[PDB]
Order: structure tokens, then C-alpha cells, then sequence
């Protein structure tokens, strides 16, 4: 539901601010004492063993890192997506969601102080993303206990724990190739991003602007938000949605200047990643009782032309043998119309005869010879040979 | 004079001119709008804020064009067009320029927090995912003793994708930093005076191996000028470069500072090879971490081999129950009751004994140098107590209880100069000589090609413990230019001659006697890093493939080689019926478990134990140089040459020193034990009668046909024996 009137907002900011504020503090005063004037260092690297999956606890909780913050994400969208005001009043023991998210921003507090004792330094610490992710998460979730209410303020931040995701999986040591690890941190660092700016759309529209006393507001789903995002970030604009709040034109005008450059890069990049993929893998299904020969070396539509041209021969005794053609490159477009030409008794593969399973592939030990054509054009008919 | 930098300058010359460009078209379009157009006498106007021009001015700049606001006037809309036509042309070059230099900000500044009691390792010279991999790998590994040293990398480099997850996975432990070693501002942030050491790491597979040592070399003098006490270890790729940095004022080898020279140490393994078949395989296994992990697809010698390669070599401190032993009886006592394979003492300034004779005792604080699975194994020999405490049974149970003319310094047979001319044969001549227990050494080299240093090879062949009527003869198959200018080096040495041509040629390997030789070694001065990873060996693939093909007459794959590889994949085409999976580690290969291939890869762990334990890395030399001590590293950098003579008998007392040997269980007095003994039992008998200390076995893989044998680097104190085996040993005489 929700109060007329009666806004409250300002507590739940006030205890992240208060929280990062006190504790930015202590640091300086601390820096101060220590500038005027064992096992902090064994617990520091134990955390720091800890949090970087080192230790096998240390893999439990980089896994229980990953699905909290997805969970906690889910728990957001669920909220954006059913509360109507920005400001509700709901009694916290009514309220499922909100006490499940209670367990969450436990554990996320918890994990915060690890990560403190971790770190080098910790005004740095006190200054890092996640850091304020769970200032402006965490604080506010404690006051809607003390209050019956709640407000959908920064919590759309919740979305920047997914940056995380790459970590995780370099951590646990599954992202092995340099370009698997690219393409999940475009991936995960673009979606991430959409769904934080959203998010932040979604308050200043639906809250208003706070010189108009909140008057001029747009009741903008959470949905709608990220649409109207994706609409603009891609240069679309259809203008089926458009924001109207000062804060939400502006907002509008700082994103146009940072997302067009961000999509007109990501899309690109992922497109060379997915092209990147080998073509012509797999394996050489050796017929019942087909005899084949594997074709290596100089392989090119001039070579391969000539060389089926003769060995496929209308004039010949009509042997219905395999050409199975290995060889490193993909072939070209007159090459790819030749091969479809002959499907039926022309085979080409994506490897080397250098590589043991390259030869495995083709079937080798089954063929019937192996003919290794020659570059007679070549430069040095020595290092040809 | 405030924007100094030109990528500044740039930065607030775009910001700006974009800034007020885009603010002054607004106002013009605010005036137009507002005022409305004169020829309609003003009355089509609409009522736009500044505000709303300013934002429909980047929302139609950009291109996004909601069509929220829209200009009516025909002014406006003619305006529009205009701005059209130029302000997408600048957000289109505005965005991505910003976006350039703000990418171009320097990502691993700042500088390592020195923690209150860890030791730091600087880590610098050609540092990528393969040679940081490689390096830690063998630096962190679970079987050390577990000193927390920190591992500080100082790069030019942003490190690639693969390095900054093996970075964040090492997190806890590793750190890297961009900088150099050349600017002394980046060797005060990696807090270098208060590093343990500094390790110059070296590309090579470089193109020019004199350039990358080069380079190296001026990293040692920029780290030694702005600290001169700092341990540095550095990897070099040529011999002859070693001269360079003993002439730098600060260097100084009881300080700790080293060069692994990967040239002198590879072909002093090679060389060890030639005196004992496998040995290259035995020690090279011993310095880098391994571990036994058995699978039941492995035949039976598999599993020995892989036992063997579980070894490594330790350093301990001997506990005070062995004062006042001989060595003969701490190693009896120390094999027999406590598993652990001693072959070296430091004995009091101080000095390295290896297998020394019963006239040496045991001291009190000696260290001892031993053969064993872990470090936890030797930690045994601290700890035994004899009768004052726990000395009984099971090894878990220690616990801890409470209670002819040579060199000038004696170690090389030496002769006067000579011109190349004196030694060269030809292939007629050669047959003539009659050849026979001799090395050949197929060389491949262009005449311009860069020096391999084959004294590396010759010298440890040539040592005066060995008799001159056993120096086995040495003939180098080779291209002539190239040997011309190698002579220089060579010139000194006995019992040496060059057949001139490849080796590729059938008549020059016949004309050699290559089929009575006790070893051919196949080596290549040509492009470590040729364009194609397949072809770099070729030629000496195609030189084993060939002598391995040969047939003799009153044979082939019978004959004695050792190949240095360049790339370690290349193994596989070495050698048929290995049936070896293209998957393997070149370690676990056929032809690598017999001595008969060799690659530089197997040296990298020398630069992590020359940091953990420097006196270790002194034994190897001691070993495989044959005896090149710091005396003669220093009369050679002189540059005058190898000098020697005729010698006092106070010099020449040295030519009695431990070599590695390899003695046949077949006849003689031991054979008795190749008849079904132990290897425990020959251990004990021939260490007491004959001070001969046994390291390992060499034992024919077809038991039941071809010639092949592999390695068994130190067998159980139970393990079987054959009469057909040969035993690695460490021997006086």
C-alpha cells in the first residue's frame, strides 16, 4: 500500500549516508593518530585466501556469492515489479519477500566485513563499488524493519553484484580461454549496466522531481524503463516512452553520452567472438564399405579442381572412393560451391596431418593411401619440400 | 603553463569545444523557436525553456531523436537541418576520442605495501602467462617448506587476459606492478632494498639471443647501481655474455648472486649423457617438482619411471646424532634406517663435498644435500635422535623426541693452441682414424648463425679425473664458417677433429664410425623461433630418423642419441613404437624417460631452486660442468683464453673428484646382485666396499626387444633387481 502524504525517504538515504560517512570517519581520524605517533596480518591473508576461492570454505562462499546476488537481484525485480509508489507502508512481518531479503542482506554483511579484513588498504576498501552497493543496499533494508514501511530507493544497485560474476569465474577456474573470459565480462558487465541504469531511471521518473515537489512524476514500469533504455542506448528512439522528470531528462542526456559508445562497442565485439567459431570440426563416418582417401597439404579450389577433376573422371572404372580433404584453413566461397557440388563423395575438415588427433579424425588408419599435394608456385620449392 | 601534456591539451580542447558548441546551439535554437519566424509576423512560435532546447539538441546530435520535442518554426527546423548536417559529425568523432584517452589511464600504478614480516621476491625481464606460469608453478609448490615469501612482478606491460586471472587466482600471494627495473623511481615502489632477491627472467625463444642478454645485462647493472646488495639471479642465454656482468663492480657470488646460463647448463646435461647414457633424464627430473600419481592404464616400467620422477633434491641440516660419523656410515645410516638417499656435504668459509671418501667426518650444523619424495621426508634426518630417543621401525615414527698438461687450476686436460687446420679431417681421413667409443656431434649452423657454445660440451668431456687413455675421442659433423668461428673456444682441448659438412650426408656419419660410437649428440645453432613450430626441428628430426635407418656391414636404431629439441612437442616424431598420446608432458615421453631427447623447458625450475637453495644449484654444476669453479669463470673472463700448462702437485691434488658414473650388474663383483637381489642390499655393499654411492638404475624396457633403457632415479630399498641393469653411481675411481 502507501501513505498519503507522509514521506520518509530521507530516513532510509540518511542511514546510508550515516553508515558510509562514520565509517569514512574512523578511518581518517585513525590515519591521523597513526600519522602524528602478528595476526592482523595471518587473518588478513586468510580472508584474502578466503574470498579468492583458495581454500575449499573459500569455494563454498565464492559459489554462495554467485547465486545470493542473482537471488538478490530477483528479489528486486520482484519488488520493482509490484510495488506502485516509491515510499510503501507494509508491516515487515506481513511481508515474505522482505524477510527472505533480510537472510540475504545478512549474508552480504557478512561478507562486506571479510572483505574488510581482506583488503591492503582500507580507506580504499571504503571507497571500492561493492562497498557502496552495500551501503545503499543494506542500511536502508534494517530501517524498513524499524519502520513499517519501506522504500524502492538506490536498492536497483543490487543489479552492479552481477560485475562480480567474472571473478567468481576465474576464481573457480572455468573461465580457461582469454576469449571465453572477454565474452563473459562484455556479457555480464553489459547487463549488468542496462539493468542498474534502468533501475536508476525508474526512481527519478516514478519519484519526481524533488524542486517540483514531487509533483512531476511518471509512473514508468520497471520494464518499461529497461525498454525505453535499450531503445535509446541502440539510437532507436522510438519515443513510445520517454522520460519527463528534469532528473530523468538528465539522467537521459549523461546515459545517451556513455551507452551509445558502450552498445556501438559491445555488439561488435561480441559478433567477432561468435564468428570466431571453427567451422568445419567434427569427424570423418566411415561408410560399411566405402573405401577413402585422405587429400593434405597444398589444399586450394585450384588444386583441389584439378586434382578432383582427374580423380573423380567420368571415364574410369566407377570405384566409389571418399575424398576426404584435412587441412588448416576455412575454404573459400568457390571452394565451399565445389564441396556442396560433390557432397556426395567430397568431404573437407577443419586440421593439421601434424596433430595425432587431426589424423584420428579423418580416420586414418581406415584410408586407403593419404596424397600430399604441393605449392609448385611457391617462393623456395626447399622449404616446400 | 598548466596543461603540460599533449594528451591533456587534447582532452580539454575537445571537452570544451564540445561544451560550448552544444550550449550556443541551444540558445540559437531557444531565440528561433521562441521568437518565432518574422515572415508569418511572429505568430507560429513555440515556447520552448533553454532547457528543453538543450536537451532536444543531444537527443537529436546523438541521433536517438525521441520526438518528444520537436522545433516548428521554419527557422528551427531549417536550424535543425544545419546542426544535422554538422553536430552528428562531432558526437560521432567527440565520444569515441573521449573515450580513447580516458581509456588510456595506466592500470597497475602505485607501489607494494612492505608487510611487517614477509620476505619479496622481485620478479622482472620477459614476464607472460607462460614464463609466470612456469615460473610459479614450480615457485609455489605444495611440496616446499611453506616460507611465505611474496612474489612482487615489475613490467612494462599491461599483463594479458590469461596473466590477470592467474594474478587474481594468486591474489593472496603475487602482485604486479607497471614500471621498469632501468627507471629507479619503479625500484623504489617495488621496495627493492627490502627485497630477499631479483630475478631476471629471459625470452628464449628470442631471435637474437647476444640482444636479450644484452638487455638482461643492463637490468643487473640498473638494479646493482641503485642497490648493490641485492641478491640478483639472472638467466642467460649464451656463455659468453656470463663475462659481461662478472666485470660489474657490484656482483659478487658469496653475496648469492647467479646466472643460470641456459647454454652451459644444457650442454652439460648432454654431455653427462655421453658419459652415462640416461643421466640428462636422471638429474634433470631431480630440479624440478613433480609427484606421483599413477594410473592403472600404465605398463609396469611407467610406474617405476613416474616413482622416480616423484624425486627431487633437498637441503637439510644433519641432526647431532651423526657427529663424529664418517660420511660412509651417515649415508649407510641414512639410506638404510631412514629412507633418505645423502650424496653431498657442506663442510666448514665453507665448501661442497660430494660423496666424500671415510677421512671426512660429520660436524656438528653440517648440511646435508639428499635424494627424497618431499621435503617432509627430510626433515627426518633433522629429527632422528639413535639410542637417546625414538630410533626404531616404521620412518612415521621419528616424530620429534626431545631426548700431460692441464688447465691452470688443475680441472681440464688442456693443450697449446692450435689453427683450426691441425683438427680438421675429411671423410677419407676419418675413416682412416679408427674411431671407436668416441662422440660424434651432428651440428646443424648456417656460417652466420648465433653461437651455441660447444665448449659447454667438450669441456665437461675433457676433466681431469678421467685418465687420458679414457677421454673418449670427439669429431664434429658440421658447416665449416660456423666452426671457424666456434674454434676460438675449442682450440685448447685433446683429442678433438671436425669433418666438415652436413650431417645429413650417409658418407660423412660411415666415414665417422657413427654405428662404434658411445653416443652421437644431434644439436642446432639455426633459428630457435622459425616461422613455422613444426619445421624449427626438422632437421634434427630428419638427422635421428636417418641414423636410425642406417645398416652396417662387418646397427641403425641401435646406436647411442641424445637430441636437444627446440619446441618439446616435436618429440613425438622422434622415435616409433612409442605409442606415446600426443597429450603427454615431454617428461613423461619414451624418448625423454630414456635419455635419448632434450629440451631447454626442462632447465626453468634453476632459477626457483637457485633462489631457494643457491648451495643446490652449485652441486648440479659441480656435477654436469665437470668442475668449472669460479676461479676458472673468472681466468676466462680475463679474455686470454683457456691458460694452462704443466701443474704443481698442490694443484693437480684435485684431479681426484666425484664423477658421475654408470657401472653394469652383468660381471664383476656386484653381479651377485643382479641376480635377484635388492637394490637396498647393492646399495650398502657398494658404498662400504668400494665408497661407491648408487642414485638410480637404467634398465632395458623390453624385458623379455629393442635396445631402449629408462631411468629409475632412486629405487625402493627393496626393489628387484636384473643382471641386465646398469647403475647410476657416484664414484672416486
Amino acid at each position: 500500500s502507501c501513505e498519503p502524504g507522509d514521506r520518509q525517504w530521507y530516513s532510509f538515504l540518511a542511514s546510508s549516508l550515516v553508515t558510509f560517512g562514520s565509517g569514512l570517519v574512523v578511518i581518517i581520524i585513525y590515519r591521523i593518530v597513526l600519522w602524528l605517533c602478528g595476526w592482523m596480518t595471518e587473518a588478513k591473508d586468510w580472508a584474502g585466501e578466503l574470498i579468492s576461492g583458495q581454500t575449499t570454505t573459500g569455494r563454498i562462499l565464492v559459489g554462495l556469492v554467485f547465486l545470493l546476488s542473482i537471488a538478490s537481484l530477483i528479489i528486486y525485480f520482484i519488488d520493482a515489479s509490484t510495488n506502485t509508489s516509491v515510499e510503501t507502508c507494509l508491516p515487515w512481518s506481513s511481508s515474505t519477500t522482505q524477510q527472505v531479503d533480510l537472510a540475504f542482506n545478512v549474508f552480504f554483511m557478512i561478507y562486506f566485513f571479510i572483505r574488510f579484513v581482506a583488503a591492503n588498504d582500507k580507506l580504499w576498501f571504503w571507497v571500492e563499488l561493492f562497498s557502496f552497493v552495500d551501503y545503499f543496499t543494506i542500511p536502508p533494508s534494517f530501517v524498513a524493519i524499524y519502520l513499517d514501511r519501506n522504500w524502492l530507493g538506490l536498492q536497483f544497485l543490487r543489479a552492479l553484484r552481477l560485475m562480480s560474476i567474472p571473478d567468481i569465474l576465474t576464481y573457480l577456474n572455468v573461465l580457461k580461454t582469454s576469449t571465453l573470459i572477454r565474452l563473459v565480462q562484455l556479457v555480464v558487465s553489459f547487463v549488468s549496466l542496462w539493468l542498474t541504469a534502468a533501475g536508476f531511471l525508474h526512481l527519478l521518473e516514478n519519484s519526481g522531481d524533488p524542486f517540483f515537489d514531487f509533483g512531476n512524476a511518471q509512473h514508468l514500469t520497471y520494464w518499461e524503463c529497461l525498454y525505453f533504455l535499450m531503445v535509446t542506448m541502440s539510437t532507436v528512439g522510438f519515443g513510445d516512452i520517454f522520460a519527463t522528470t528534469v532528473l530523468g531528462r538528465t539522467f537521459v542526456v549523461i546515459f545517451i553520452m556513455i551507452f551509445i559508445g558502450l552498445f556501438a562497442s559491445f555488439i561488435p565485439e561480441i559478433a567477432e567472438i561468435l564468428g570466431k567459431r571453427q567451422k568445419y570440426g567434427g569427424s570423418y563416418k566411415k561408410e560399411r564399405g566405402k573405401r577413402h582417401v585422405v587429400v593434405c597439404g597444398y589444399i586450394t579450389f585450384d588444386s583441389v579442381s584439378n586434382f578432383l577433376k582427374d580423380f573423380l573422371h567420368k571415364d574410369r572404372e566407377d570405384v566409389d572412393v571418399e575424398i576426404v580433404f584435412l587441412h588448416k584453413g576455412l575454404p573459400g566461397l568457390e571452394l565451399e560451391g565445389l564441396l556442396k557440388r560433390h557432397f556426395t563423395q567430397v568431404e573437407y575438415f577443419w586440421g593439421s596431418v601434424m596433430d595425432a588427433n587431426d589424423l584420428e579424425r579423418v580416420k586414418i588408419q581406415e584410408a586407403d593411401a593419404c596424397l600430399v599435394l604441393a605449392n609448385k608456385y611457391c617462393q623456395d620449392p626447399d622449404q616446400e619440400d | 603553463n598548466v596543461l603540460k601534456t599533449s594528451t591533456l591539451i587534447r582532452l580539454v580542447q575537445l571537452v570544451v569545444s564540445f561544451v560550448s558548441l552544444w550550449l550556443t546551439a541551444a540558445g540559437f535554437l531557444h531565440l528561433l523557436e521562441n521568437s518565432g519566424d518574422p515572415f508569418f509576423d511572429f505568430g507560429n512560435a513555440q515556447h520552448l525553456t533553454y532547457w528543453e532546447c538543450l536537451y532536444f539538441l543531444m537527443v537529436t546530435m546523438s541521433t536517438v531523436g525521441f520526438g518528444d520535442i520537436f522545433a516548428t518554426t521554419v527557422l528551427g527546423r531549417t536550424f535543425v537541418v544545419i546542426f544535422i548536417m554538422i553536430f552528428i559529425g562531432l558526437f560521432a568523432s567527440f565520444i569515441p576520442e573521449i573515450a580513447e584517452i580516458l581509456g588510456k589511464r595506466q592500470k597497475y600504478g602505485g607501489s607494494y605495501k612492505k608487510e611487517r614480516g614477509k620476505r619479496h621476491v622481485v620478479v622482472c625481464g620477459y614476464i607472460t602467462f607462460d614464463s609466470v606460469s612456469n615460473f610459479l608453478k614450480d615457485f609455489l609448490h605444495k611440496d616446499r617448506e611453506d616460507v611465505d615469501v611474496e612474489i612482487v612482478f615489475l613490467h612494462k606491460g599491461l599483463p594479458g587476459l590469461e596473466l590477470e586471472g592467474l594474478l587474481k587466482r594468486h591474489f593472496t600471494q603475487v602482485e604486479y606492478f607497471w614500471g621498469s627495473v632501468m627507471d629507479a623511481n619503479d625500484l623504489e615502489r617495488v621496495k627493492i632494498q627490502e627485497a630477499d632477491a631479483c630475478l631476471v627472467l629471459a625470452n628464449k625463444y628470442c631471435q637474437d639471443p647476444d640482444q636479450e642478454d644484452a638487455a638482461n645485462i643492463m637490468r643487473v647493472i640498473s638494479i646493482k647501481n641503485y642497490h648493490s646488495d641485492i641478491k640478483v639471479i639472472v638467466q642467460l642465454l649464451q656463455y659468453h655474455n656470463k663475462a659481461y656482468l662478472l666485470n660489474i663492480p657490484s656482483w659478487d657470488w658469496k653475496r648469492g648472486d647467479d646466472a643460470v646460463c641456459v647454454a652451459e647448463l644444457k650442454l652439460g646435461f648432454i654431455a653427462q649423457s655421453c658419459l652415462a647414457p640416461g643421466f640428462s633424464t636422471l638429474m634433470a627430473n631431480l630440479f624440478t617438482m613433480r609427484s606421483y600419481k599413477p594410473t592403472p592404464e600404465m605398463s609396469q616400467w611407467q610406474t617405476d619411471y613416474m616413482r622416480g620422477t616423484g624425486m627431487e633434491m633437498y637441503t637439510e641440516y644433519l641432526s647431532s646424532a651423526f657427529n663424529a660419523l664418517t660420511f660412509p656410515e651417515a649415508a649407510e645410516l641414512c639410506f638404510s634406517k631412514l629412507k633418505l638417499l645423502l650424496l653431498a656435504i657442506e663442510v666448514r668459509e665453507s665448501t661442497l663435498a660430494i660423496n666424500p671418501g671415510p677421512k671426512v667426518k660429520i660436524e656438528n650444523a653440517t648440511q646435508g644435500f639428499f635424494i627424497a619424495e618431499s621435503a617432509e621426508e627430510v626433515k627426518r634426518a633433522f629429527y632422528y635422535c639413535k639410542n637417546c630417543h625414538a630410533n626404531v621401525s616404521d620412518v612415521r615414527q621419528i616424530k620429534k623426541c626431545k631426548c700431460r698438461k692441464f688447465d691452470s687450476t688443475g680441472m681440464f686436460h688442456w693443450c697449446p693452441d692450435r689453427p683450426l687446420n691441425d683438427c680438421l679431417q675429411d671423410r677419407s681421413q676419418a675413416s682412416a682414424s679408427g674411431l671407436r667409443n668416441h662422440v660424434v656431434v651432428c651440428l646443424f649452423a648456417d656460417a652466420a648463425s648465433p653461437l651455441i657454445g660447444l665448449r659447454n660440451l667438450v669441456m665437461p668431456l675433457r676433466a681431469s679425473n678421467f685418465h687420458y687413455h679414457e677421454l673418449k675421442p670427439t669429431i664434429i659433423v658440421g658447416n665449416l664458417d660456423y666452426l671457424h668461428r666456434e674454434w676460438k673456444t675449442l682450440q685448447n682441448f685433446p683429442k678433438l677433429s671436425i669433418l666438415p659438412g652436413s650431417p645429413l650426408n650417409r658418407a660423412n656419419l660411415r666415414a665417422v664410425n657413427i654405428n662404434l660410437c658411445d653416443m652421437c649428440v644431434i644439436v642446432s645453432a639455426k633459428d630457435r623461433n622459425m616461422e613455422d613450430p613444426n619445421l624449427v626441428d626438422k632437421e634434427a628430426i630428419l638427422c635421428s630418423l636417418n641414423i636410425k635407418a642406417m645398416t652396417f656391414d662387418d646397427a641403425g636404431a641401435n646406436v647411442p642419441l641424445i637430441t636437444e629439441l627446440a619446441n618439446d612437442s616435436n618429440v613425438q616424431f622422434l622415435d616409433q613404437d612409442d605409442d606415446d598420446d600426443p597429450d603427454t608432458e615431454l617428461y613423461m615421453t619414451q624418448p625423454f624417460a630414456c635419455g635419448t631427447a632434450f629440451a631447454v623447458s626442462v632447465l626453468d625450475s634453476l632459477m626457483s631452486t637457485s633462489y631457494f637453495n643457491d648451495n643446490a644449484l652449485t652441486l648440479i654444476r659441480t656435477l654436469i660442468t665437470g668442475g668449472a669453479t669460479p676461479e676458472l669463470e673468472q681466468i676466462l673472463a680475463e679474455g686470454a683464453g683457456m691458460r694452462g700448462g704443466y701443474c704443481s702437485p698442490a694443484v693437480l691434488a684435485n684431479r681426484d673428484r666425484c664423477r658421475v658414473a654408470q657401472i653394469s650388474l652383468f660381471d664383476g663383483p656386484l653381479a651377485q646382485f643382479g641376480q635377484g637381489g635388492h637394490y637396498g642390499e647393492l646399495f650398502v655393499y657398494a658404498l662400504r666396499h668400494f665408497g661407491i654411492l648408487c642414485i638410480g638404475l637404467y634398465r632395458f624396457r623390453d624385458t623379455n626387444p629393442s635396445s631402449k633403457r629408462y631411468v629409475i632415479t632412486n629405487p625402493p630399498e627393496d626393489f628387484p633387481l636384473l643382471p641386465t641393469d646398469q647403475v647410476y653411481v657416484l664414484t672416486y675411481k
